[PDB]
C-alpha cells in the first residue's frame, strides 16, 4: 500500500545523490538493518532505506547511534527523521550517507507495513 | 570514529 507515502521524503535520495548536500532534515524509512562485517569493533550497521520514491543501500550508522538498533528502537518499518548526515564520495563516484543524528518518529511496529514500492536508485 | 579508506574497505566491488 502506498496510502502513507506522502509521510515519506520523496525525492531526497535522489537529490543527496545527485547534488550531495547535507542541509536537508529528510524523513526516511527503514527497509533493512545489516551489520557490516568488518572483524572488529565496534559493530557496524548498514541500512537500506527508503524515501518512498527510491531506496539507497549505502547508508551507514553512526556508533553513538547503535543503542537504537541493540534496543530495536530503530528497526525495519520505523519512520525516522535525519538530523545530522555527512555524505562521503567514494573514488568511484558512489556516496556513502553516515547518519549521524537521528529521530525516530514511528515505531515499527506503529506503521506495520512498507510503505509504497520505492524502486532501488540506480546508483 | 573511522577513515575514508575504511569506507573504501567496507564498501569494497
Amino acid at each position: 500500500g502506498s496510502h502513507m507515502v506522502g509521510q515519506l521524503s520523496r525525492g531526497a535520495i535522489a537529490a543527496i545523490m545527485q547534488k550531495g548536500d547535507t542541509n536537508i532534515k529528510p524523513i526516511l524509512q527503514v527497509i533493512n538493518i545489516r551489520p557490516i562485517t568488518t572483524g572488529n569493533s565496534p559493530p557496524r550497521y548498514r541500512l537500506l532505506m527508503s524515501d518512498g520514491l527510491n531506496t539507497l543501500s549505502s547508508f551507514m550508522l553512526a556508533t553513538q547511534l547503535n543503542p537504537l538498533v541493540e534496543e530495536e528502537q530503530l528497526s525495519s518499518n520505523c519512520v525516522c527523521q535525519i538530523h545530522r548526515f555527512i555524505v562521503n564520495t567514494l573514488k568511484d563516484g558512489r556516496r556513502v550517507v553516515i547518519l549521524m543524528e537521528l529521530e525516530v518518529l514511528k515505531s515499527a511496529e506503529a506503521v506495520g507495513v512498507k510503505i509504497g514500492n520505492p524502486v532501488p536508485y540506480n546508483e | 570514529d573511522f577513515t575514508a579508506d575504511d569506507l573504501e574497505e567496507w564498501f569494497a566491488l
